[PDB]
RNA sequence: UUCAUCUAGACAGCCGGACGGUGGCCAUGGAAGUCGGAAUCCGCUAAGGAGUGUGUAACAACUCACCGGCCGAAUGAACUA
RNA sequence: GUGAACAGCCUCUAGUUGAUAGAAUAAUGUAGAUAAGGGAAGUCGGCAAAAUAGAUCCGUAACUUCGGGAUAAGGAUUGGC
RNA sequence: GCAGUCAAGCGUUCAGCGACAUUGCUUUUGAUUCUUCGAUGUCGGCUCUUCCUAUCAUACCGAAGCAGAAUUCGGUAA
RNA sequence: GAAUGUUACCGCAAUAGUAAUUGAACUUAGUACGAGAGGAACAGUUCAUUCGGAUAAUUGGUUUUUGCGGCUGUCUGAUCA
């Protein structure tokens, strides 16, 4: 039901917000959708959003939307 | 009787249902057994498996090393706690339950036995008995 | 010399039987091929006495003995008792024994000579011991094995202990037991030296999974074999470095 | 809908109608084929339940884990009387099952038999027999035509015997009148070896003997109306369930429109004929054997009736028959004992029993003592006592 | 010996009533689609 | 896994396992639906016939999978004779087939799976369930030479001998009918054909024997040739390369006598040009076939090449023939001992004393006299054993144990014990001299009576 | 497991019963009729 | 119903031949007709097919298509109802 | 009187014996109970039962608006003379 | 499923129809599958009876490289 | 449960239902089979899962035998009861 609701929503959604946590966005990243989004869906943004930044050193976020931007 | 087990084994009361708790009987570190399910046990509709002395269980260490965790072994149970009619025409039962973890083939881990172990246990076991410095 | 024989369908040659230097014990149990197996070494030269202890075939461990005397747990019957006295000659002391332990297969490991015991053993059950067997009793452990009786072998020819033994603890028990001590396995592997077999002076029983190594082992240690006290060990010393 | 589960039916759908038995006594469907080689003998026997008792026995069985062991296991004691045989009936094989020809009765019927034949015995005149029994007169030709006639086309011959009653503990006088088929060639003999056995005692020790295997028929307890959790062992519902929980909750669906007759409902319980077949009988006592409860190895003068006698019953001073296990029926009710009906030899009816010591402690609590001169010894002398 | 059960015989008209309309539907079927010597014996 | 991979589970062809697919669908699972049915009812029956057959064919196709023993990194001795035998190339090729079809039954299964999920009608679910069924017909069908190779060679593999490279074996090289089969039948108990014609052994032979209590296998090779290796059969490829791989010490046979008519120049040249594959082997020349030759009456021109063959380090000369096998187990020692020397040395790259701290062994003169039991005579001993098979056997006879017990007098040995007297067991008063203890209870009794006690 | 109806279970039942089984019953019946004739002789 | 063989011995039953160039050409450890690839040429017959099948490492041997010898007369093949 | 208590029970003055009864104690029910070994493995779901319950003493955490948590929690006694 | 080849046969009067087979369809080196996309409608469970074989096991057999063990299919079998 | 002269006893059986099920311990066995790994089967025995019928020998549970003994409150003046 989880990825059937995730399917609905990225295609009912022309631009796709995609949330990372600050703490490891990296792991947070699931790079499966990602690969199927620029695939099948060019047309589809993407956008990263780094959440939590308030949970973290501020020089580790910004590394974070350094590295990621 | 199952692989292992030498001899047939006459039945005996089955004090040990599935999911019941035994303290460990041997120094390989582990506390207590928890029963998961039962070798050898019978199908029936909504009956629940029941292990009894000298019956080989599959059981998990939820308490002891973190080394024995997460995995479940067989164990053989050396005390019942619940009394037995033994052929010699006496009932006689344990302080407590306790059971101890070995291989399929029977073979003990510890190399000893805390604790009295029961005479059926010991007589079906040859393991058992070689490890056991008490019986009865 | 060394024979490979089985029971029913266990290797564990000691836990059924015990064999001593004058007299041997087996169960019960299914048929006579274990007691033909014996006869077939010993025959009729000394007594072979079928019997059960506590209503068990685990007499072999639940009894310790030598040429001397015999001891057996509190839980045996007297109709036991007696029928293993009428089997017996006179000249083989029998007395039962009262203390907390009952496995005096496992808990005393003794010759005929020498007798090692349980740590925890009563003054009163050591002494009673001394007494009926006329031999000397220390308080030892095998390499930290407390079940002395059942992880260790012991004869008058020598000794075997399982592999953990360390070597320092094998110098001071064979110097402590005045025979020489090896560490080995039995039925292929078995850590359980004094439960898988049964060995006397003239006479050696092991389980069928016995590998030839192990054989060759138990032969050169005890002394079985004509002209053989140890001295092919040095021989095996290669073929064992080639199978270790 | 294949009920996504498949269990074991229960009760045994064989055993119906599960009503009450016709009468006290169980009636044998069947007797053992009759071997025309061997001699004539008495197939069957008619006793009493005296009770239950213990016994240890050393048991010589090859091949089991219990050889050369003392094992204790429960044996019934049933009391039975020397019987006595008071007429034969003759049996002619008909095209529509076995029909009865002629009975004869041995001109003199005991008043326990007598009984048997009134209700209110002692408001009758007591018209017995008599006039039958007159048939016996100076010639006496009708009792040898009957006999002659039987030999003639009888089949096979039963003889009718009642339990001496008087010789039982039973509070009732009425003795139980029910026929034993014979066995045996020369069905002539068999007749010959009633007329000679006519109001004539057989005892038990001339029917079974030690270890021999026989299968005891009887009417088993009564209970009366009883639940079908109990009746059946049904499962119990969870909790409050509504129209109750100890009950069968569905007995039907939409097709058929009807109950099964195998749904198993609640009713009587109990009192239905059974058969129990391959019983080992242990002990063969005499009635007049001092020490009947006495063994090889206990050698005590002691008998079997448990001290203060059996619980509802009586001071058994009679033959009587041990046999291992339990029989169907209650104490004080009459139990038959019949032959195995076949060759049960096996290894478990070929070995020999060796009773090593009998339980004849006190049934009524928990008995510590084995005679009354075992707790005077242990007690020792009391207050009334001096 | 446990002869399984057999397959009835009876004629169940409404089977009449359908057969009859199938190939009162199947003989105009045909009908439709139809529109689109040996000598001497030896 | 290796060691004679007997296990794998045998595979039918494309057809038969299409069918036997079909069957088992059409059996196990219901096959009765009614248009009057509900439209979900319907299409949850289409739906699990196709998962069911999906399931049935991704099975099938994982137990082939999964039973033969990826020959990539088994081994490579293993791995070659596997190669050399079954074209390691047709059979990935034919493995991944498999695979690959298994995927595409996976994804036709799960498509039509969900294109059935949105049925509107009964018979749109059924053509859909039988376009899912044609599907893995069509999948199956095309798998039809796969299949049929992968049964014959999954036969011959199951087949195949089970040799332990890391174990100390023995290898036999030469000609072909040099006596290769013959000494392995000598040496070692195995069934090797011991004919004389060119290629007796089309294959690996293996035999074992135990020499001072350690295991030996030998392995029987057909041989090879001449040949430069640039051509060469794959029944000499397997001999080369056993040779190659496996730790084995190698002993090259040669025959001198006119038989094998690759003469004694031949055969050096042969030794000469296997003589890489001979460095690490610890090699041992064995002359066969010596009682019709005796090389001791060779020419000495002819042991020349015996000499240059000597001129070779590790090499030795061996004298043996197939009917003077007594040479076989002298050649058998000295294979054993040099590699247990060679062993024994790449390995390195006990008993305790008393020490003193009288006791010695006892033997009870009967057993000095005892005669060793002999199961084979006649007159041996009664055997208790035969006793009770005479009696009935195992589980019928009754061993009566007072039979052999000692008592005082045998007129008493059948007696009972009664164990029990109105209390206070017998057992308990046992104990010899009664009568001096009764005696002393009396003495007291008569100084009781007369003291007055009891009044 | 072989059922009563198994027939090579009841070939080998009515084998040992001409053995011994079937001696030890005549052997029982004959000492029984020593002992129904005394009931007579007493 | 339509085609075939037939006292110039019909079908089926028993015994003999089934040759010689020849072990025909490519590969071959072995490939003689019968593991595989192109040929599948010619002599004597009543007949022999570089071989219908079984089997040998290799032939060998057995056997078949046909023919031949014994009895004798209807028999065989494909279709329709 | 017991009892912290107008908490629960007995008795004293006073007021009642009024609820159709008799004979057994079948199944199933209404209300209240006991149970060998396992202790939620049953059920959608700890549904219902059970468990600690008063007094005295030791001692009492995260958080917090500093007021609270708190009888936190976790432990030892209770009779008579 | 569609698009093609062949015809054992049928046959506008024997051009057309057409059985069994057959080619194109939906990464060749067991490598991966980290797709898993809309059922507008319920399914799933406590007690309990019967019935079908399209048989999971027990019973009796045949065929499988069935040396044994062990495994596959098939015949009867509720 | 009336009715077949009446009561009682002993019976036969048309008909209806039916049942037992499976596993393992020896022997035969470390034998046929095997290069080794390993591992048969029948006959005789002995136990065991599930289901069915009985009975309390022995053990557990159940107590209105309120049978016995003890305890709180309260009442019979105290004790016993
Ligand atoms: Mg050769």
């Amino acid at each position: 039901r989880i990825w059937n609701e995730l399917y609905k929503v990225i295609d009912s959604s022309d631009v796709v917000i995609h949330v990372l946590d600050a703490r490891d966005p990296l792991g947070t990243r699931c790079k499966s959708v990602e690969e199927y989004m620029k695939k099948e869906t060019p047309h589809k943004h993407l956008i990263y959003v780094l959440n939590k930044c308030d949970l973290v050193p501020t020089w580790v976020a910004a590394a974070w939307v350094k590295h990621l931007s | 009787s199952g692989n292992g087990a030498q001899g047939t084994k006459f039945r005996i009361s089955l004090g040990l249902p599935v999911g019941a708790i035994m303290n460990c009987a041997d120094n390989s570190g582990a506390r207590n057994l928890y029963i998961i399910a039962v070798k050898g046990s019978g199908s029936r509709l909504n009956r629940l498996p029941a292990a009894s002395l000298g019956d080989m269980v599959m059981a998990t260490v939820k308490k002891g090393k973190p080394e024995l965790r997460k995995k479940v072994m067989p164990a053989i149970v050396v005390r019942q706690a619940k009394s037995w009619r033994r052929r010699d025409g006496v009932f006689l039962y344990f302080e407590d339950n306790a059971g101890v973890i070995a291989n399929p083939k029977g073979e003990m881990k510890g190399s000893a036995i805390t604790g009295p172990v029961g005479k059926e246990c010991a007589d079906l076991w040859p393991r058992v008995a070689s490890n056991s410095g008490v019986v009865v | 010399m060394a024979t490979r024989t089985q029971f029913e369908n266990s290797n564990e040659i000691g836990v059924f039987s015990k064999l001593t230097n004058t007299y041997c014990l087996v169960a019960v149990g299914g048929s006579e091929n274990f007691y033909s197996a014996f006869e077939a070494e010993l025959g009729d030269a000394i007594p072979i006495v079928h019997t059960t202890i506590a209503g068990t075939r685990i007499i072999g461990r639940m009894t310790a003995g030598n040429r001397r005397g015999l001891l057996v747990p509190t839980q045996t019957t007297d109709q036991e008792l007696q029928h293993l006295r009428n089997s017996l000659p006179d000249s083989v002391k029998i007395q039962r024994v009262e203390e907390r332990l009952s496995a005096l297969g496992n808990v005393i490991c003794c010759n005929d000579y020498v007798a090692l015991v349980h740590p925890d053993i009563d003054r009163e059950t050591e002494e009673l011991i001394s007494d009926v067997l006329g031999v000397e009793v220390f308080r030892q452990t095998i390499s930290g094995n407390i079940l002395v009786g059942s992880y260790c072998s012991l004869s008058n020819q020598g000794g075997l202990v399982h592999p953990q033994t360390s070597v320092q603890d094998q110098e001071e028990l064979s110097s402590l037991l005045q025979v020489p001590l090896v560490a080995g396995t039995v039925n292929r592997g078995s850590s359980v030296v004094g439960a898988g077999m049964v060995v006397n002076d003239y006479l050696a029983v092991t389980g069928l999974d016995t590998t030839a190594p192990e054989l060759s082992v138990i032969e050169s240690i005890f002394r079985l074999q004509d002209a053989q006290p140890e001295s092919i060990s040095g021989n095996l010393r290669d073929t064992l470095i080639e199978t270790y | 809908s294949h009920r996504k589960y498949e269990a074991p039916r229960h009760g045994h759908l064989g055993f119906l109608p599960r009503k009450r038995a016709a009468s006290i006594r169980a009636r044998v469907k069947a007797f053992p084929k009759d071997d025309r080689s061997k001699p004539v003998a008495l197939t069957s026997f008619l006793g009493y339940k005296a009770g239950m008792t213990t016994i240890v026995r050393d048991l010589d069985r090859p091949g089991s884990k219990f050889h050369k062991r003392e094992v204790v296991e429960a044996v019934t004691v049933v009391d039975t009387p020397p019987v006595v045989v008071v007429g034969v009936v003759g049996y002619v094989e008909t095209p529509r099952g076995l029909r009865s020809l002629t009975t004869v009765w041995a001109e003199h019927l005991s008043d326990e038999v007598k009984r048997r034949f009134y209700k209110n015995w002692y408001k009758s005149k007591k018209k017995a027999f008599t006039k039958y029994s007159a048939k016996y007169a100076q010639d006496g030709a009708g009792i040898e035509r009957e006999l002659a006639r039987i030999k003639k086309y009888a089949s096979v011959v039963r003889v009718l015997v009642h339990t001496q009653i008087r010789k039982t503990p039973l509070a009732q006088k009425k003795a139980h009148l029910a026929e034993i088929q014979l066995n045996g060639g020369s069905i002539s003999e068999k007749v010959d070896w009633a007329r000679e056995h006519f109001e004539k005692t057989v005892a038990v020790d001339s029917v079974f003997e030690q270890n021999e295997m026989i299968d005891a028929i009887a009417v088993t307890k009564g209970h009366g109306f009883e639940g079908v959790t109990h009746r059946w062992g049904t499962k119990k519902l969870p909790r409050k369930t509504h129209r109750g929980l100890r009950k069968v909750a569905c007995i039907g669906a939409w097709h058929p429109a009807h109950v099964m007759w195998s749904v198993a409902r609640a009713g009587q319980r109990g009192y239905h004929s059974r058969t129990s077949i391959n019983h080992k009988i242990y002990r063969v006592g005499k009635g007049d054997d001092e020490a009947n409860g006495a063994t090889s190895f206990d050698r005590t003068k002691k008998t079997i009736t448990p001290m203060g006698g059996f619980v509802h019953y009586g001071e058994i001073k009679n033959d009587f028959i041990m046999v291992k296990g339990c029989i169907p029926g209650n104490r004080k009710r009459i139990v038959t004992l019949r032959k195995s009906l076949y060759t049960n030899t096996s290894r478990k009816a070929l070995e020999e029993v060796s009773l090593k010591w009998i339980d004849t402690a006190s049934k009524f609590g928990k008995g510590r003592f084995q005679t009354p001169a075992e707790k005077h010894a242990f007690m020792g002398t009391l207050k009334k006592d001096l | 010996m446990r002869v399984r059960k057999r397959q009835s015989r009876r004629t169940s008209t409404k089977l009449k009533e359908g057969i009859k309309k199938k190939a009162s539907a199947h003989r105009k079927k045909e009908k439709k689609m139809a529109k689109k010597d040996p000598g001497i014996p030896s | 896994m290796q060691l004679s991979w007997k296990d794998i589970p045998t595979v039918a062809p494309a057809n038969d396992l299409l069918d036997i697919v079909l069957n088992r669908t059409q059996r196990k699972t219901p096959t009765v639906i009614r248009p009057g049915f509900k439209i979900t009812r319907i299409r949850a029956f289409y739906m699990r016939k196709v998962k069911y057959t999906g399931e049935g064919f991704v099975e099938k196709f994982e137990d082939i999978l999964k039973g033969f023993p990826n020959i990539n990194d088994v081994h490579p001795f293993h791995r070659d004779l596997m190669d050399t035998l079954y074209e390691k190339n047709h059979y990935k090729i034919s493995l991944a087939a498999i695979s690959r079809a298994k995927s595409l039954v996976e994804q036709v299964a799960r498509d039509y799976v969900r294109l059935l999920k949105f049925g509107q009608s009964l018979f749109q679910c059924k053509q859909l369930k039988r376009a899912a069924l044609g599907r893995m017909a069509t999948i199956v069908k095309k798998l039809r030479d796969p299949l049929a190779y992968l049964e014959q060679v999954r036969q011959h593999i199951g087949r195949l001998p089970s040799i332990d490279p890391n174990t100390r074996t023995l290898l036999i090289c030469g000609y072909p009918n040099v006596g290769k089969s013959s000494f392995l039948r000598c040496i070692t108990k195995s069934d090797v054909d011991v004919q004389p014609y060119a290629f007796t052994t089309k294959s690996l032979y293996v035999g074992h024997f135990d020499y001072k209590y350690l295991r030996f296998q030998a392995i029987d090779t057909p041989g090879i040739l001449d040949r430069p290796t640039e051509e060469m059969n794959n029944i000499e490829m397997q001999s080369i390369y056993a040779i190659a791989h496996l730790r084995s010490c190698v002993l090259y046979f040669m025959d001198l006598s006119e038989q094998c008519g690759f003469t004694i120049e031949a055969q050096v040249k042969l030794f000469h040009s296997i003589k890489p594959l001979f460095a690490n082997k610890s090699v041992m020349v064995v002359i066969n076939k010596t009682d019709i030759i005796r090389p001791e009456d060779l020419d000495e021109e002819r042991a020349q090449l015996l000499e240059s063959v000597k001129e070779v380090p590790g090499v030795e000369i061996m004298t043996s023939s197939c009917q003077l096998e007594e040479n076989v187990m002298e050649v058998r020692n000295k294979a054993c001992e040099k590699l247990l020397a060679s062993r024994i040395e790449n390995k390195l790259k006990h008993v305790a004393q008393p020490q003193a701290r009288k006791r010695t062994p006892f033997i009870p003169e009967s057993v000095k006299n005892l005669k060793k039991y002999d199961p084979e005579d006649p007159n041996r001993r009664k055997l208790a054993r035969d006793i009770e098979a005479e009696n009935g056997g195992a589980g019928v006879f009754n061993v009566n144990l007072k039979d052999k017990y000692l008592l005082e007098d045998d007129e008493w040995k059948n007696d009972i014990m009664p164990e029990i007297l109105d209390g206070k067991n017998v057992y308990d008063f046992l104990d010899p001299e009664i009568a001096a203890k009764l005696q002393a209870l009396e003495e007291e009794e008569e100084k009781l009576e007369n003291e007055g006690f009891y009044n | 497991a072989k059922s009563l109806r198994a027939s090579s279970h009841l070939n080998a039942k009515s084998v040992k019963r001409r053995g011994v089984f079937q001696k030890a019953v005549d052997a029982r019946e004959q000492r029984i009729s020593d002992k129904l004739k005394e009931d007579l002789l007493k």
